[PDB]
RNA sequence: GUCUGUUAGAGUUGGUGUCCUACAAUACCCUCUCGUGAUCUAUGUGUAGGGGUGAAAGGCCCAUCGAGUCCGGCAACAGC
RNA sequence: CGGGUGAGAACCCCGACGGCCUAAUGGAUAAGGGUUCCUCAGCACUGCUGAUCAGCUGAGGGUUAGCCGGUCCUAAGUCAUACCGCAACUCGACUAUGACGAAAUGGGAAACGGGUUAAUAUUCCCGUGCCACUAUGCAGUGAAAGUUGACGCCCUGGGGUCGAUCACGCUGGGCAUCGCCCAGUCGAACCGUCCAACUCCGUGGAAGCCGUAAUGGCAGGAAGCGGACGAACGGCGGCAUAGGGAAACGUGAUUCAACCUGGGGCCCAUGAAAAGACGAGCAUAGUGUCCGUACCGAGAACCGACACAGGUGUCCAUGGCGGCGAAAGCCAAGGCCUGUCGGGAGCAACCAACGUUAGGGAAUUCGGCAAGUUAGUCCCGUACCUUCGGAAGAAGGGAUGCCUGCUCCGGAACGGAGCAGGUCGCAGUGACUCGGAAGCUCGGACUGUCUAGUAACAACAUAGGUGACCGCAAAUCCGCAAGGACUCGUACGGUCACUGAAUCCUGCCCAGUGCAGGUAUCUGAACACCUCGUACAAGAGGACGAAGGACCUGUCAACGGCGGGGGUCUUAAGGUAGCGUAGUACCUUGCCGCAUCAGUAGCGGCUUGCAUGAAUGGAUUAACCAGAGCUUCACUGUCCCAACGUUGGGCCCGGUGAACUGUACAUUCCAGUGCGGAGUCUGGAGACACCCAGGGGGAAGCAAAGACCCUAUGGAGCUUUACUGCAGGCUGUCGCUGAGGACUCUCACUCCGGGAGGAGGACACCGAUAGCCG
């Protein structure tokens, strides 16, 4: 997480990078199969360690709040 | 540096041009190469 | 005085140009003879330098391989389609007319055939609202009600990379790296920190603009700086 | 670093060279233009009335 | 865009040291700062004078800059 | 110190002894130079002295390529032609085409080893090998899908060569109380062959096992077993009764640059293109042209006027000891005594750069400036504060060598961690290398930037905060135009500005100014229209009335403002939370306190603030800092107060050999005088001439037609509601421009579309003119 920043940058900034980076690196469930083996491969790019599936999605998380609206609409 | 065939002909000429005035010309003219040059003290074109 | 920076910009020198020779591809919609019948397969996902957002590489039936303005949710192997008879699913492209009201769209054309102009940035999206035989009302990311020709093509879904803005740059160095990929001169020196000869707000023993910051819209380039034709300023009121 | 002597040491770039058209060492090999006769820029020979006094 | 570091390399706080018809029209020595990054660097390439370029010092654009250099206007004008 | 050559020798050469250089003072090269390279003969010139020497002079000579570069390819980008613009071009943007653009250091068909010369050398020669094209013959009908060229940053595993080291053997050398020490022990390209990793297939059947340095893997089929594909500049065989060596002409090992092949992590950052190659056999033969090739590459061959202590790219980063080390120090290979004047004097004064100083210990000084103190490593231990990361190597304390014999970790190291006993010194990181520490306050959050050449900071930047403009036929900006940047961009964008991390917050004011919206009425130009005038025209007046203004409204994280009087007045409001004698407080060394023998300092408090105050941001703040101030401990020649010593100068001698400065005269001194600041005038005094050394009192010393100040109907940069104008924007009108105060239409014209056609439309664009802003 943010520990790599030491005492530089301050609370707010170090905190948000942590939040963002933790959700960012959680085990995410692959949409093709159902296994939570998704690791980010770059900005907005996600891939499944299991099925090899490669998807587009949020920058720091595979599904944006409004990315989910589309399914419904 | 690398010299082209032409640059070589020129440098070549500048070398020959850098000679003594024939001993005999000084007699014929009853008593200097004003274009005499030195590699270090002077600077050729190009 | 000397021309201000915004004037050096126009001359379009290297310092102010975008690294085009490093950019991948305009993501304008593919053109279809007609009757749709155009589908392709997503062969790979790539990073778009010019937009800090992912983009999809598609292989169409007729053997044409092109990068596409990818919405969120496109994955390798998936099948996309472009045409009127296109199935109303995320990643497909069809005239605003064939799109059901209430559906989120992106990369919307301004004029049928231009290949898309609106809603192409990360996570953004236009909401299609009204239909008709003459006009299709779309709500653009700025919240503006846009009246478009129902023949204007669009993609269903929101653009990939949402929330890119949620995370702070934290350090100048990070900013630096992104800037190095856009047509932008960075960092920024406040005009008020310049000599009078370099900018309207320059000079003075202590830094402070020597005039009100709200400039008229008819102000000439070189003088038009600060808050341009502002309708108001501040937060109060 | 001073602008004088220190900065002269960095000068080993070749620009002006013998010009195929006039023979002067004025052909800028990076610009490919003779600052003397204007070879590579003008089919006409580089002339200017200021190269001499106005009434001469 | 972490730390120590004369690794390479980049720089220069103090000595108001040495030098100041110099080794040098910006040099020498010790101390000092940076040294995985907004880093340093070679070559190539682009931007040109009321114009560039400038993390802005009116800084830099070949020892030249609050408007480069060359020649021309020109034998400028001055009540000094 | 000897000797050689020579007319002549400190510095040209030989030997011995003595030294210097180790990322360079060694090796190879790029740029640049251009013959500086080799030989002979010279010394008038050049050379910090001399010269027989030489980068100097004279005369000759020297650079050899199918396989090393160029050449070929394309990069940012450049030009030429066409098109269009421009009064015009040698000028100008776009779009087409073509070409150009990489010599160390992007891509790329092919060469190694040895020998040879005074000077060349993968080029000549010897041996061996390889590539391309073509021809012929055989084979082959496959031939273009695909692979390659072709790629970022960080961590890391495995394969593995050179090197280095260890063991033992062989050859040679050295030393001589010992028995150690040194060198060598060789051998390429190429041809063949082996294959780890990755990937995959068969078998198998794990429901907790497999695997790693780490992550990880699996019934969507783990381990195990077999198999396909498959690496090195690497191993092995040939090459090689080639070559090289006086000789021997090794074998094993460890650690392993190169090279090869994997695994992991990161991105608001995504890490070239093209030619070409493979895909696609073998023989034999022929062809392989053109250009570069010397030398230097630097404290003398480059740039800096110089044989300049400066500047100047690449690689040799694995030679030995040392140690963490590409550190110091010492030493090899290799190079050098040319960072090129010498000779004398215990060699004075004085200066540079140093060593050592008793007692005192910052008393010195603006200031501990300068110097010093501390120091490596291990163990113990470590405060306030804090954004919980840090602070922290806090502080403080202890240990440290050698020798003998061992233990533990590991496969092992010539790796690491410890134990017991012995023992020397004043001192064991013994040299070298190698932090002094602590507290308070101010500032900027931090890394970062800057005045090339007096400023490194508190200034600029920054992330973060905020406001503004714009839906893309946009906003902003460049161009006279043709056109263009932004833009392979589209509001999670990008333009224009302010503030400047985080934390707590950010009050009141729209009167003036600015911007914006609105507007009955008022005002508001030109064209057209009407009236008067004129046989016409000039002209006078009228009607209409765009933007603009008057008027109204909105807006201060717009410009800015938040006082004086009394218990409101100006000019809208009348200073809220904070903070406060401030980097802002004149008075001022404010008053009280702390600290000192004594404190215009510093800190804390008070605070009426001459003249603090909230994004002209306020307060506050951990971390950071060659930033400003203060205090303490430690230490010391900073000082009391100076001394002695070291090296280089200084002084004497040979040689070389300038410059600054010069109206004249000139041995001055004390007084006076004088345009009031005299070696030169007056009156006295003193004064024999010349030379050496010295520190600089005077010559209002020398240096630069004072930069301060004033003056000139001088100059320039900058400002603005100075004067006058010019671009630019907005707006009306005429032309383009057409049909049926308001409307429909299509046919010019505009934009979108490959096209059909679609959207718009007499508007807009463009040309002209007028009003406003400027
Ligand atoms: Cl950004
Ligand atoms: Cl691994
Ligand atoms: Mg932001
Ligand atoms: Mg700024
Ligand atoms: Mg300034
Ligand atoms: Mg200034
Ligand atoms: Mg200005
Ligand atoms: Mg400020
Ligand atoms: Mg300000
Ligand atoms: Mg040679
Ligand atoms: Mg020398
Ligand atoms: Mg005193
Ligand atoms: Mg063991
Ligand atoms: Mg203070
Ligand atoms: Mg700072
Ligand atoms: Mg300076
Ligand atoms: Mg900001
Ligand atoms: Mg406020
Ligand atoms: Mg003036
Ligand atoms: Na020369
Ligand atoms: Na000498
Ligand atoms: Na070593
Ligand atoms: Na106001
Ligand atoms: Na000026
Ligand atoms: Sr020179
Ligand atoms: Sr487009
Ligand atoms: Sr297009
Ligand atoms: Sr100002
Ligand atoms: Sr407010
Ligand atoms: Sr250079
Ligand atoms: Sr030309
Ligand atoms: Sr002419
Ligand atoms: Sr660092
Ligand atoms: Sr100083
Ligand atoms: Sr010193
Ligand atoms: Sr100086
Ligand atoms: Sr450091
Ligand atoms: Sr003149
Ligand atoms: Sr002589
Ligand atoms: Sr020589
Ligand atoms: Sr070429
Ligand atoms: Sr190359
Ligand atoms: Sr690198
Ligand atoms: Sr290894
Ligand atoms: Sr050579
Ligand atoms: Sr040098
Ligand atoms: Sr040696
Ligand atoms: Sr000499
Ligand atoms: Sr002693
Ligand atoms: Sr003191
Ligand atoms: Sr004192
Ligand atoms: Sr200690
Ligand atoms: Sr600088
Ligand atoms: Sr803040
Ligand atoms: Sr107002
Ligand atoms: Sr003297």
């Amino acid at each position: 997480r943010t520990g790599r920043f030491g005492p530089r940058y301050g609370l707010k900034i170090r905190v948000r990078v942590a939040d963002v980076e933790i959700k960012h690196k959680k085990k995410h469930k692959c949409p093709v199969c159902g296994f939570k083996k998704l690791k980010r491969a770059g900005t907005g790019i996600w891939m499944c360690g299991h099925c090899g599936y490669k998807i587009a999605g949020g920058c720091y998380q595979p599904e944006t709040v409004a990315g989910k609206a589309v399914m419904k609409a | 540096g690398k010299k082209s065939k032409a640059t070589k002909k020129r440098l070549a000429k500048l070398d020959n041009q850098n000679s003594r005035v024939p001993a005999w010309v000084m007699l014929k003219t009853d008593e200097r190469n004003h274009k005499r040059r030195h590699w270090r003290r002077n600077d050729t074109d190009e | 005085g000397r021309r201000i920076q915004g004037q050096r910009r126009g001359r379009g020198t290297s310092t102010f140009r975008a690294p085009s020779h490093r950019y991948k591809a305009d993501l304008e919609h593919r053109k279809v003879e007609d009757g749709d019948v155009i589908a392709g397969t997503v062969v790979d996902i790539e990073h778009d330098p010019a937009r800090s957002a992912p983009v999809a590489a598609v292989e169409f039936e007729d053997g044409d391989r092109r990068l596409i303005l990818a919405p969120e949710g496109v994955g390798v192997g998936d099948e996309l389609q472009v045409g009127v008879d296109a199935e109303i699913a995320p990643g497909n492209t069809l005239p605003l007319a064939e799109i059901p009201e209430g559906v989120p769209v992106c990369n919307v054309e301004s004029s049928p055939g231009d290949g898309g102009k609106f809603a192409r940035a990360s996570g953004v999206n236009a909401q299609l609202l009204t239909h008709d035989r003459n006009v299709a009302v779309v709500k653009l990311p700025s919240g503006e009600m846009k009246r478009l020709d129902p023949q204007c093509r669009a993609t269903i879904g929101v653009v990939g990379g949402g929330g890119r803005t949620d995370k702070p740059f934290v350090k100048a160095g990070n900013k630096h790296h992104k800037m190095k990929a856009r047509g932008t001169k960075w960092p920024n020196v406040r005009g008020v920190a310049m000599n009078a000869v370099d900018h309207p707000f320059g000079g003075g023993g202590r830094q402070h603009p020597g005039k009100p910051k709200s400039i008229s819209r008819n102000a000439p380039p070189g003088r038009k700086v600060g808050d341009i034709a502002s309708k108001r300023t501040g937060r109060g009121g | 670093t001073g602008a004088g002597t220190p900065s002269q040491g960095k000068k080993n770039t070749t620009t002006h060279t013998k010009c195929r058209r006039c023979g002067e060492k004025s052909y800028h090999t990076k610009k490919k233009v003779c600052s003397s006769c204007g070879f590579g820029k003008s089919a006409k020979r580089r002339d200017y009335e200021w190269q001499s006094k106005a009434g001469e």
